[PDB]
């Protein structure tokens, strides 16, 4: 028997789900058809309306306490909840209800991990993250806007290897991908060691590959693989092709000022 | 019950709720009313997200608003980005350079066919495929079908499709069904042969595994995808013959794009061809809806940067069937792109009033009409007489419009009959599908040859989903050409990628208001910005889905969704395969919708 996942969407831009199915290793059809039982996910999903609400008490009954719950987006607590509707209620409610019989609870990138750009300022919808509702719980974050695929089928293959969520940080986040600050191992660090910077776009020091410290790159207080692991089975990564780290796995990031301040100090 | 376009809508019927509907982006409840032969009388298109970008924009700094409206949406990644720095560059009057220029087209048209291919296997074509049937396939016949359909795909033997086939039958005989659970498999309105099904449902794999080749294109230009990064004044990746891209990350973008014309040649047009074929001979040509009268595209893909009559897809405005007058569409005119809320679940001065989006509001207003049934955080049957959606409502001088690429299809066709020769590979595309689907597939299949004009064939939910191929395999053939052209200005001696001279707001005039479009997958995308002090007064952004999904307008006019739905008959009103169909058709992208 494969585990069962249930994937719901809350409010959210859908690109954890596309960068869950870019995986090269393990593919995501391998994913799909022989590690997980994929029960629940609208993306994907043959049902739709009642029938698909069907699913879910099936599955919660049948494997009550033995299937995870995989949370892309987030839910809003203004307008009654009713910025995110599924249906007729209040997504909020859908997500308590899954969560009471999971046995692990997967927070899928920024939104679901701490809230990204629909929780930027002034946060209309009062959007709010998965572990600030669901306190009864435990919870792995796979922070990241979204999170690099390799890092998302990552986590799902340790998840059912083992039973176990893996190691985490006091983030809630897995220290097997999020250990290391971009700026640790990017390979454009002898350059900043250096005091090589870019600092105008397409500058020689741009075509040169230096330093992206001065044009805003958030690297040194980013937590994430890109810089080894890499992007899209390794072809690149932001900094590669020539733009900052914007911090897009930190807590908050769209309200640490403009991506083109450069860090003080 | 009223009439409205043509369409003569009663609620009277059974209604029937459909929520969520699945196998789109984001979260979108549909409901119809049925008459007593099952006949959709009337349809009800309800956005049920919103997250308030426009409102989270403000005082913010124009250079990082690419970021923040990339998020708008994941599927249609860098559309968004793409509109911001358009918008941000028309404020300030910066000029980029013609490698940024190529690069950025390069990324449009890479996500064209992603968008496109993905959305047609893996959220479409089940609406078409019953994938138990195809556990009833011969892989003989299924290997001759194959060669029929493609002959130049080299994937065909019998051997082949019985692995797969095995695959799958192993999968459901586990009794863990997974996405196909709860299917409405084995339904009449599922009228393929079990080989085209096994057909269907290898093609579906074939294209999840390959889709990921496909945006290393973005990887190599924009460092990563989902969410590739872009630049006001160019794009980031500078050019060195230890830089981001140099001959042989050339080089590898051209390997990505030689296999992205395969795949579409080869299996997405075929397999379009073939299932539209099978399905209009069982006569399934429902879900025309406005197509019929009215589309709209701001036009695209200039041949000459920044020269508009060269755009390879040429838009403009179509109103009520006429294909020899196409209107031109300016964004820039208050009279024309204005947006209602008097059935949205927003607020303004005045209802009664669309705004035009540099004039634009988002205030948001929950409410919910007095013919509810249910509660305000319990909705059993929505109330359309009133507030039902997070959709605005955009319309084209007061004109309710289909945008997509259906709409742009019908719209180079028109451009090319009035001797616009920048628009005959789609004039070319249509006169060939229409030959394939009434005549070559037919004969190959032994079935009767038919007659459908143009006229008659596009504005359908089959058409619909044959612009989309078309216009897949178009966007491969023309980022082949951008591509030469980028190699060949690099050897002559231009490296330049990014436009500096405006990049510090000290440069800036002190207020400005700027215009981005672009031809996004499902359609025409604006973005509208007023700028003051260096920062972001005011930002606005209609979406091709909040177009095609919109709920009435003052006037009580109908959307495409809704429009597309009516005066179809379901086989079972309790299974949505039909709502689903032509819904999916769209390729609806509800976060787009609401942003
Ligand atoms: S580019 Fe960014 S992460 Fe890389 S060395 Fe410079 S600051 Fe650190
Ligand atoms: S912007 Fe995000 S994708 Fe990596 S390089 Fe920075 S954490
Ligand atoms: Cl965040
Ligand atoms: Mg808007």
């Amino acid at each position: 028997p494969r585990t069962p996942v249930l994937w719901l969407h809350g409010l959210e831009c859908t690109c954890c789900s596309e960068s869950f199915i870019r995986s090269a290793h393990p593919l995501a059809k391998d994913v799909v058809l022989s590690m997980i039982s994929l029960d629940y996910d609208d993306t994907l999903m043959a049902a739709a309306g009642h029938q698909a609400e069907a699913i879910l008490e099936e599955i919660m009954t049948k494997y009550k306490g033995n299937y995870i719950l995989a949370v892309e987006g987030n839910p809003p607590l203004n307008q009654d909840g009713m910025s995110c509707i599924i249906g007729g209620r209040p997504f909020i409610e859908q997500l308590k209800y899954v969560a009471k019989d999971a046995k692990a609870i997967i927070s899928w990138g920024s939104c679901a991990s701490w809230g990204c750009v629909q929780a930027a300022k002034p946060n209309p919808t009062q959007a709010t993250p998965v572990h600030k509702v669901i306190t009864d719980k435990p919870i792995i974050k796979v922070p990241g806007c979204p999170p690099i695929a390799e890092v998302m089928t990552g986590v799902i293959t340790y998840m059912l290897t083992f039973d176990r969520i893996p190691e985490l940080d006091r983030q809630g986040r897995p220290k097997m991908f999020y250990s290391q600050r971009i700026h640790d191992k990017c390979y454009r660090r002898p350059h900043f060691d250096a005091g090589q910077f870019v600092e105008e776009w397409d500058d020689e020091s741009a075509r040169k590959g230096f330093c992206l410290y001065k044009m805003g790159c958030k690297g040194p207080t980013t937590y994430n693989a890109c810089s080894t692991t890499r992007w899209n089975e390794g072809t690149s990564f932001p900094i590669q092709s020539g733009h900052g780290c914007i911090g897009c796995s930190e807590d908050g990031f769209w309200d640490k000022g403009s991506f083109y301040d450069r860090l003080t100090g | 019950a009223y009439a409205t376009q043509g369409f003569n809508l009663d609620d009277r019927g059974r209604r029937i709720v459909v929520d969520p509907v699945t196998r789109i982006e984001g979260h979108m409840r549909c409901e119809v009313n049925v008459d007593a032969n099952n006949v959709i009388r009337n349809a009800v298109s309800t956005g049920t997200m919103w997250r308030g970008l426009e409102v989270i924009l403000k005082g913010r700094d124009p250079r990082d608003a690419w970021a923040f409206v990339e998020r708008i949406c994941g599927v249609c990644t860098g559309c968004h980005a793409l509109a911001s720095v358009r918008a941000v560059e028309n404020a300030l009057d910066i000029r980029i350079p013609k490698n940024a220029h190529l690069i950025r087209e390069i990324m449009a048209k890479t996500l064209q066919v992603h968008d496109h291919a993905v959305h047609f296997y893996h959220l479409h074509a089940l609406d078409w495929v019953d994938v138990m049937s195809a556990l009833k396939a011969d892989p003989k016949r299924t290997s001759e079908l194959q060669q029929l359909v493609s002959p130049a795909h080299p994937l065909s033997s019998a051997g082949y499709f019985r692995d797969i086939q095995n695959r799958l039958k192993r999968f459901v005989e586990s009794g863990q069904l997974g996405p196909f659970m709860n299917g409405y498999w084995g339904s009449k309105a599922y009228v393929l042969p079990p080989e085209a099904n096994l057909m269907a449902v290898t093609h579906y794999l074939e294209a999840l595994d390959l889709q990921k080749e496909w945006v290393k294109i973005h990887t190599i230009f924009g460092g990563k995808n989902p969410h590739p990064n872009y630049l006001v004044g160019g794009v980031p990746c500078a050019i060195n013959l230890s830089a981001p891209v140099n001959m042989e990350r050339l080089s590898f973008v051209k390997a990505r794009i030689d296999e992205i014309i395969e795949f579409n040649k080869n299996v997405y047009v075929p397999d379009v061809l073939a299932i539209g074929t099978l399905y209009k001979q069982a006569g399934w040509l429902y879900g025309g809806g406005l197509a019929a009268t009215n589309v709209l595209d701001y036009g695209e893909y200039p041949n000459v940067a920044y020269n508009k009559s060269t755009d390879q897809l040429p838009g403009g405005a179509i109103l009520n069937g006429n294909w020899d007058e196409v209107f031109p569409v300016d964004p820039r005119d208050s009279q024309q792109v204005q947006e209602f809320v008097s059935h949205s679940w927003y607020k303004y001065a005045d209802e009664s009033v669309g705004l035009h989006p540099w004039d634009g509001v988002t205030e948001p207003n929950y409410v919910l009409g007095a013919n509810t049934k249910g509660t305000r955080t319990r909705i059993e049957q929505i109330d359309e007489s009133a507030k039902y959606s997070w959709i605005k409502s955009p319309r084209w001088r007061g004109h309710a419009m289909e945008v997509g690429p259906l709409s742009r299809y019908i719209l180079a066709y028109a451009h090319a009959r009035s001797g616009n020769k920048y628009a005959e590979r789609p004039k070319e595309q249509l006169e060939y599908s229409a030959q394939m689907i009434n005549s070559a597939i037919p004969k190959a299949l032994g079935l009767p040859e038919t007659q459908y004009t143009l006229k008659q064939l596009l504005p359908s939910t089959i058409g619909r989903t044959l612009a989309r191929a078309l216009e897949s395999q178009y966007c491969g053939e023309m980022m082949h050409s951008d591509w030469h052209d980028l190699v060949a200005n690099i050897r002559a001696g231009d490296t330049a990628t990014a436009n500096v001279d405006k990049w510090d707001p000290a440069t800036w005039p002190l207020q400005a208001k700027g215009v981005g479009t672009v031809a996004a997958p499902r359609g025409a995308l604006g973005h509208w910005i007023r700028i003051k002090d260096g920062r972001i007064e005011n930002y606005q952004c209609v979406v091709p889905t909040t177009w095609n999904g919109s709920p009435r307008d003052y006037k009580g006019q109908i959307g495409a969704f809704e429009a597309s739905l009516m005066n179809t008959p379901m086989v079972n009103p309790e299974q949505p395969v039909e709502i689903l169909r032509t819904l999916h058709s769209f390729d609806p992208c509800l976060a787009c919708s609401t942003h």
